DNA sequence: GAGCGTACAGCTGTACGCT
DNA sequence: GAGCGTACAGCTGTACGCT
């Protein structure tokens, strides 16, 4: 669709990064080591797995551009060793919209690639401020993609169990749970 | 490291908590969800006002996002749309020239060839609103400065309604009656334990842009007793071998989408009678649907049954009430708005009074320059210095800082003869008003009359006619 | 009722035409800009986005734009202001765009909503003195607004950022050039109105492409310069180094004006792919933010690294030929110009902007020295102002005996009225003196100025002068004779 | 795409061609349904002057056309199957509008002459100062320009068929110095 | 050749709640 | 069911001249 590639074929020291458009993308396969670092731009808000059956599911581009990238697979077709890169990172904007789409990957991740979270592959960028789609190349690679001086949070499983509630109840068609979450935590102030 | 369950609760509470409260609910104060009171706000900095001339919408949503509302632009455009169709704003907020939608589902002509400004009742909602009466917040990027609510003059929330789309809930509000909210308003304000039933005396239900039938009260009851309810919406349909006429559909149904869906009927062997089913509707005209019978009564109620001719209104009223989202029912509605209007006249005149008394200071230090201006311009003349003169000033007269530099900045052209006469009479006026004011702050009960008569006024100016029928039976 | 096919077609034609060429694909020989950059450059202006201050949302600019001057697609606007901005684009960029503003590569700018925009310093050199009616301005399509027919431009544009545009029954392809060069040249043909392209090309050299490369010889520059029309060869920067074990590689650092990075790679790789070229082994994109454009072609042992970088010349943009052809509008109208033309339209539009600058200058610092004449009057005589003043039952019997009493004009008696009271302190008397005298010299400098057509040519010339020294800049492209 | 009137005789119909969905909506709140078609387009069309064959016929825009006018081209073109009676060029009143009323009346020489011989094509007369006619409302872009009581429509006449074939060659064909020849023959500046 | 660069024009996924 | 209404995201077709 629209993924710029690492040249480097050596999965272990390559990483994705998965952006949400060609505006942030754009910026970052400027300031990308384009010798290690592959781009994927997605096209905004992704299906919820979750709620979404299975036809659909596989029907859907943006997913059909991950599965492609990765190179696993999904379910019990997944494999760990297939992968293309040993690092998969979600940088979202930097917004509560790009939160949401954080949320819509780990979805995908968590329910069709679980494995790969388990290995530690996946990884969540942190921008420095507003969006990241209105950065500069230089600016964008010193402090998000430079791995000299970046911050990424690696994606830990710790409790399969609490994690499979956790998806059900936030990502799940059921509102009533949804809704429960969010007047037991929601604190205004 | 970063526990998975942690990131998706944290990620996702941030996500709902601000679509809630920050997209897809209205606030109950002035009705308006975030981007319609940013494009109504925008318009008021712009200058946008209905005595002035159509203004570019492209120019409008190219100032409302990089000022105020950092997202799409399709988004700031349909919602400033919506605002100025009268089939879907019961009270249109936004006056719009050139293609703004159909009652069809046409979308609008794109933004670089229409043209908007404020309507009349648009100026009501942003009046008083640099007079203190709303707090200011920083814009998404601090360069810049919003309301966080309109001073809004009429309830907008019930007069207009809202639907909203949110996270573990949503909203649907239907429009009302201006003259009817009003009047409940008004009833509220001289019994505040005034019932449901009783504020149904005044406000009989919703009122539809789109006009049409409600079949019966227990809808609207339901809905009004606790903040949910079906109300049953149908068509304004009359029988004249026979034909039904249809001129009023019901509220937020598309027209040709429900058409396709009777002729879809017959075409299915659904129905029974019909013969011809056509779309006679033009603009001089008004909405006419005919549908021809085999050669009426029971295909129309058959109709009634099994297409969009008889749509319920779901009620969920949910709004923001101090920044949280909450069910209401009618009269905590009405409490929250009142209790808006009452802050907001309240804190205009704390405004006003600070304002006139600021004033009428400097006019008590004007009247002293031009009373002994021999001794004033001598003075002045003597002095080395703004700031000599400033203390010479102060000293000499015994003014205040404020009152000798306003003696400083008076022009030569403020010497002549009617001058004087001029500033006395200003601050003979200024005396009363400021004891006006005081009278109002002094008195919960003379706050709460001027409220009643500004709503009176707004009533009596944009109240009218009831266009949706309730039926009982 | 009836119309003709064949007048409706001629009549409609000529109408769109006519259109395309004057007010949309052609720019002016004065500014060197179409009217949507020469919109976009004003609407930054007239919204005071100006380099020290802070960048502006681009959907606030493309808006503005639109609404008052532009009445055209948001795409048209925004994608023109987008090349303003780019340092791949234009040799003097006039445009200071924070964000995705395009690569090399061809990918396009984010979105108007995620980028931000001002001024560039030498824009501010396009506007100096568009205030103090310099060029005439015009009603916009509406008529509710006013709009400049040309910019002051007080550096050659439209030689120094070149053009291209297709218009209809024509276009126009103006290749960059450097800003020192061009400057030195209007210098010298100031000096001398009967100079040759000959001695021109002694200061300007040829084109200077934004992205360097190389011109191959000097006879297309010429040709281009003494026509308005020739074909000129760019050519990237490649090397060829030795790697050990008789192995070499073509590096390439520079690629030319108006090629895409991308699409030429995959036009090498496409030749290899289909056998087109034989001897490369390995093709990589190592540019970076560090290094630059830096494109690598590994070549086989056997293969003569020469003649694969010479055959790949021939078969892809890596060399690639501009085709200068120099229309631009003169007068409102199309005219192909060769470069004495260009730099003589410019000059003349200069000598212009300045001898109306300066008549405007004398202008007001005469009308202001009028106002400060009867201020001096008032406050020599302030007690008899006074009681004149107060003496009078409305202003009007007071502007009527200001004038009798103290012959003054109706604006002096005006601004004898509008005086404030802090102005009769002791400082304020020196101050109007001072202000006074310092006009009367300014006022004797302009008439200077306008006396001698050799001073104002002089003042041109100074002025451009010290447009060279701050904003001249090295030639990049390397013309190899 | 076609928003088609109610009545099926071709007689008494006509259809208006708009430059897209923004003209379109005034045109379709503002038209008489009973007897007046909308086909909005999309921008410029394809020049048919220059263009091969294989892609006049699969263009979608020229596609849309033969299909509501239902006559077909060139030989297979009949003139009895023609559902409208009046074609109406409805393009925006600017320099734009000129140029795609140029590139449909290039069109229908070439593919429908018969329908211009017959006298179906028309030229709206929108009113001038308008962006375009979706900066117009329904109410007067109805009145001045679609009600058959008060427009003036324009009826295109074809006087000279080897005059208009020089013109529309000189004009719209492949050869730039024909074009750029007349350009210079004919443009009025002062 | 094909794309340079100002012009014209428009569509389809996605989330989310309710009923 | 599917669409109501604020959000996220992007692409393709046309004209035109030139070498
Ligand atoms: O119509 C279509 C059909 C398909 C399609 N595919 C990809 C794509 O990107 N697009 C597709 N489209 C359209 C376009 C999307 N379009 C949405 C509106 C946006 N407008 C930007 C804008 C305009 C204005 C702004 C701000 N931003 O404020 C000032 C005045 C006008 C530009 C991109
Ligand atoms: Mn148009
Ligand atoms: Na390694």
């Amino acid at each position: 669709g629209k993924l710029a590639d690492c040249s480097s074929k050596s999965p272990e020291e390559c990483e994705i990064f998965l952006v949400e458009g060609d505006s942030a993308g754009g910026s970052t396969k400027s300031g990308r080591d384009s010798r290690t670092q592959a781009i994927l731009p997605l096209r905004g808000k992704i299906l919820n797995v979750e709620k979404a059956r299975l036809d659909r599911i596989l029907n859907n581009n943006e997913i059909r551009q991950m599965i492609t990238a990765f190179g696993t697979g999904i379910g019990g077709d997944f494999d760990l060793a297939k992968a293309r890169y040993h690092k998969i990172v979600i940088m979202t904007d930097a917004d509560v919209d790009g939160a949401h789409i954080r949320t819509l990957l780990l979805t995908f991740f968590y329910r069709f690639m679980r494995p790969l979270i388990e290995a530690g592959y996946v990884y969540i960028a942190q921008p420095p401020y507003k969006g990241l789609g209105e950065m500069n190349a230089d600016q964008l690679w010193e402090t998000t993609m430079n791995p000299e001086h970046r911050a990424l949070l690696q994606v830990k499983l710790e409790d399969a169990i609490e994690a499979d509630q956790t998806f059900e109840m936030l990502m799940g068609d059921v509102v009533e749970n949804r809704r429960q979450f969010i007047e037991d935590n929601a604190v205004y102030a | 490291e970063r526990n998975i369950t942690s990131e998706m609760r944290e990620s996702f509470l941030d996500y709902a908590m601000s679509v809630i409260v920050a997209r897809a609910l209205p606030d109950v104060r002035d009705g308006l969800k975030p981007v319609h009171r940013r494009i109504l706000y925008g318009l008021n900095e712009q200058g946008m006002t209905p005595d002035k001339s159509y203004k570019k919408s492209a120019r409008i949503v190219g100032d409302v996002m990089g000022k105020y509302h950092p997202h799409g632009d399709s988004s700031i455009y349909e919602a400033m749309v919506r605002m100025a169709q009268d089939f879907s704003y019961r009270y249109p907020l936004v006056d719009g020239q050139g293609n703004f939608g159909s009652m069809d589902g046409d979308g609008a002509a794109a933004m670089r060839y229409t043209e908007a400004r404020m309507t009349k009742i648009t100026l009501e909602l942003l009046r008083d609103i640099n007079k203190d009466t709303i707090d200011f917040i920083d814009n998404y990027d601090g360069n810049e400065r919003e309301p966080s609510v309109l001073p809004a003059r009429f309830p907008n929330l019930l007069a207009n309604g809202a639907s909203g789309i949110a996270v573990g809930m949503a909203t649907n509000i239907p429009p009302h009656n201006l003259t009817e909210l009003i009047n409940g308003v008004l009833s509220l304000s001289k019994n505040p334990d005034i019932s449901i039933a009783e504020l149904m005396e005044d406000i009989e239900g919703p009122d539809f842009p789109t006009a049409g039938l409600i079949l019966g009260k227990s809808g609207i009851r339901r809905a009004y007793e606790t903040g949910r309810g079906s109300i049953q919406m149908r068509s304004r349909a009359v029988i004249e071998r026979q034909r039904i006429v249809v001129t009023e559909i019901p509220f937020q149904v598309n027209k040709a989408r429900m058409i396709e869906k009777i002729a879809e009927l017959v075409r299915d062997k659904k129905i029974d009678g019909i013969t011809d089913l056509r779309d006679e509707t033009s603009l001089r005209t008004g909405v006419r649907v005919v549908i021809d019978v085999r050669k009426a009564s029971v295909i129309l109620n058959n109709l009634y049954k099994q297409t969009p001719l008889q749509t319920s209104f779901g009620v969920n009223m949910i709004a923001l009430v101090n920044g949280r989202p909450k069910l209401i029912n009618l009269k905590e509605a009405l409490v929250h708005y009142l209790e808006h209007q009452k802050t907001v006249v309240r804190r205009r005149t704390q405004y006003n009074l600070r304002k006139a008394k600021d004033r009428a200071h400097i006019l008590e230090g004007l009247r002293i320059a031009l009373d002994h201006i021999d001794e004033i311009i001598s003075t002045i003349r003597e002095s080395d210095t703004d700031k000599v003169a400033m203390e010479s000033l102060q000293q000499r007269f015994k003014l205040s800082e404020k009152q000798a530099q306003a003696i400083l900045d008076m022009r030569l052209r403020r010497l002549t003869g009617l001058e004087r006469d001029k500033i006395e009479a200003e601050y003979n006026e200024l005396l009363n008003y400021i004891s006006e004011l005081e009278t109002i702050l002094a008195d919960e009960e003379v706050l709460l009359q001027l409220v009643r008569d500004e709503l009176t006024e707004i009533r009596d100016r944009f109240g009218d006619d009831r266009r949706t029928e309730i039926q009982l039976g």
